[PDB]
RNA sequence: AGCCAGGAUGUUGGCUUAGAAGCAGCCAUCAUUUAAAGAAAGCGUAAUAGCUCACUGGUCGAGUCGGCCUGCGCGGAAGA
């Protein structure tokens, strides 16, 4: 690792990977190819399942394209397909909307094993704990 | 904060992981990045864990009138800047390298490592410990005895003696 | 631990009265039991510190006359007008 | 008080000459340099310069501290010398020196020529450096602030005399 | 400037001087936040 | 008080969101990484920002901080 030098994160889902009218010249415009954002991403995208969200790195030299490693989605998209609503917020702390526990979660919090602050594999539950809570969820543990 | 209780607290504690710790390191950190922590911390996550601390006490006047726990020797480890590493379980093996290998990647100057505790003296860093649970440097140790180290002089000179 | 020392006061009158929270003194009393009232002067700036711990007006105060200790209860209490200084302070034999 | 209160060791090397009121330091480089004083009094002794007030002057510390300092920047002053450097900025700016004399290009229907003073020397090392070393601390500060002044640097693109302890704010003009 | 009859350092960089017989704000970060006769 | 350092990760938080990844916006402000690090201070962004602040370590080495009661002064203050 090192500190700074190129990278960005502007997306909505991986449904639909490389949009247009979402981000278009958007998406990239420093050293990124619009049209070349569909085949480094969908290598592994269109690997695993399309979906949720998938920001990356944008680790740009002067050597053409570019190059992106990518990781973990964000934990507060997971209530949209494994939890409830389509939404999220919305209505926030003027009325218990959503409720989640601690059952639930847990193979969410399991899945990212090479993005956790906390060796303690218990502490690293604490965290997701609040991505779910961000919009008015009470937690049944 | 707080006062001559937070004090000796962060002493106690702090010295406490020096007697009933393992090992014990002392680096000046000129130039302390986050990254820093985000290193140690990192080589916790799947080598290590909450079973080591570093705080920067060189409070001194705290972290060393706070070694009644038998500290001696360390007035002279009390110089300019430090940053504590002390163990509570695991091996004292594998904490002294992690530095090693940082400061020696620039990671911030590492007091020359000015030695610490355990053996209980003064700088030289050695590597008494880190060759644990690696036995198999006992395997290549015996050196086939009676076969490796004769596969490499009694038998040598047919490879360099036909001169 | 409220302690306060005073003079047996040898003038009385808002003459004198003035005089003394002017000279940064001022005027108090000491009254009950069968022991007849007291004339007396205690420092403002001292007091000004006992009154502003609560502790003034629940705990018994001690009086020192000349040395003699007296010791009574905070009755009640004159306060400037505008200003956070004392004006007077009755006493109780208490 | 505190700077006055401090030491100011005279470096194997300074002259160190105090007559009354009036002290004169010289050594390795820089035409001596000699100020005066008021009611601090300066006492030398040792290997240092002490300085302290004088009783009869509330001014005293005060005026034995800037003492202090001055006589500091004096010793130092003959010692190690004095630093400077400006950096011109804009298309066909520049500067010169041609002798004890700069010329500078600014942009203006003329050059400008600005005469070095008494012992301060200066340098363009580049087109667009000036860089100016002398003894006396509070000259060089002069002829810089002098020499910057032809030109001030403009808080829109940035072009102008610079030192290079620079900060430049400059800013974006009035939306269309 | 600003000559307003009461100065008051509006900033943190505001520092507020007397150079002569009047006080003025001196701010580093702000120039509006300059001011005199105070 | 200076001066030397640091100021992350769940978390680009979801959100009336055209796009929002701390700061026109909503509501939330919880938990980790540790010596400290706020979904939070500032400049101000096509959006990333880049660079800097509370707070903690280092250097230095004796004071330092702001209210209260009082004395005397400053600005505020231009005319034939
Ligand atoms: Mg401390
Ligand atoms: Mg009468
Ligand atoms: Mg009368
Ligand atoms: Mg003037
Ligand atoms: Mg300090
Ligand atoms: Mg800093
Ligand atoms: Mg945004
Ligand atoms: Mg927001
Ligand atoms: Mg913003
Ligand atoms: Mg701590
Ligand atoms: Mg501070
Ligand atoms: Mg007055």
């Amino acid at each position: 690792a090192k500190k700074v030098q190129a990278y960005v994160k502007l997306q909505v889902a991986a449904g639909m990977a490389n949009p247009s009218p979402p981000v278009g010249p958007a998406l990239g415009q420093q050293g990124v190819n619009i049209m070349e954002f569909c085949k480094a991403f969908n290598a592994k995208t269109d690997s695993i399942e399309k979906g949720l969200p998938i920001p990356v790195v944008i680790t740009v030299y002067a050597d053409r394209s570019f190059t992106f490693v990518t990781k973990t989605p964000p934990a507060a998209v997971l209530l949209k397909k494994a939890a409830g609503i389509k939404s999220g917020s919305g209505k926030p702390n003027k009325d218990k909307v959503g409720k989640i526990s601690r059952a639930q979660l847990q193979e969410i919090a399991q899945t990212k094993a090479a993005d956790m602050t906390g060796a303690d594999i218990e502490a690293m539950t604490r965290s997701i704990e609040g991505t779910a809570r961000s919009m008015g969820l009470v937690v049944e543990d | 904060m707080a006062l001559n209780l937070q004090d000796k607290q962060a002493i106690v504690a702090e010295v406490s992981e020096v007697a009933k710790g393992a090992l014990s390191a002392v680096v000046a950190d000129s130039r302390g990045v986050t990254v820093d922590k985000m290193t140690e911390l990192r080589k916790a996550g799947r080598e290590a864990g909450v079973y080591m601390r570093v705080v920067r006490n060189t409070l001194l006047r705290r972290a060393v009138e706070g070694t009644p726990f038998e500290c001696l020797k360390d007035a002279f480890v009390g110089p300019t800047l430090i940053a504590y590493s002390m163990e509570h379980p695991g091996a004292a093996a594998r904490l002294f390298k992690e530095f090693a290998k940082a400061n020696a990647k620039f990671e911030v100057k590492a007091a020359a490592f000015e030695g610490e505790l355990i053996p209980a003296s003064q700088i030289d860093r050695l590597a008494t410990l880190p060759t644990y649970e690696e036995a198999i440097a006992r395997l290549m140790a015996t050196m086939k005895e009676a076969s490796a180290g004769k596969l490499v002089r009694t038998l040598a000179a047919v490879r360099d003696a036909k001169e | 631990m409220f302690t306060i020392n005073a003079e047996v006061r040898k003038e009385q009158g808002k003459g004198a009265s003035r005089r003394l929270r002017a000279a940064n003194k001022f005027p108090a009393i000491i009254y009950g039991g069968k022991e007849a009232p007291l004339a007396i002067e205690l420092d403002h700036d001292k007091v000004m510190n006992m009154q502003a711990k609560a502790e003034f007006y629940s705990e018994v105060l001690t009086i020192v006359v000349d040395g003699k200790e007296i010791k009574v209860k905070a009755q009640d209490v004159q306060r400037h007008p505008y200003k956070p200084k004392l004006q007077h302070i009755d006493f109780v034999r208490a | 008080s505190r700077v006055a209160k401090a030491p100011v060791v005279v470096p194997a090397g300074v002259d160190v000459k105090i007559n009354g009121q009036v002290i004169t330091i010289k050594g390795k480089n820089g035409e001596l340099t000699r100020t005066l004083n008021d009611a601090v009094e300066v006492k030398h002794a040792d290997n240092t310069l002490t300085f302290g007030p004088r009783d009869g002057y509330a001014d005293g510390w005060a005026q034995a501290g800037t003492a202090r300092a001055l006589l500091n920047s004096m010793v130092i002053g003959v010692t190690e010398g004095f630093t400077k450097k400006l950096q011109l900025v804009g298309v066909g700016y520049r500067a010169a020196v041609k002798g004890n004399v700069i010329n500078l290009s600014l942009g203006f229907s003329h050059p400008v020529d600005h005469q070095l003073p008494a012992g301060i020397t200066a340098e363009c090392p580049t087109q667009t450096e000036i860089v100016l070393k002398g003894a006396d601390k509070q000259v060089i500060g002069q002829v810089a602030a002098d020499l910057r002044a032809y030109r001030r640097p403009e808080p829109y693109k940035g072009k102008g005399v610079r030192y290079a302890d620079e900060v430049v704010r400059t800013k974006e003009a009035k939306k269309k | 400037m600003k000559v307003r009859a009461s100065v008051k350092k509006l900033c943190r960089n505001c520092k507020i001087v007397k150079r002569d017989g009047v006080i003025r704000v001196i701010c580093s970060a702000e120039p509006k936040h300059k001011q005199r006769q105070g």
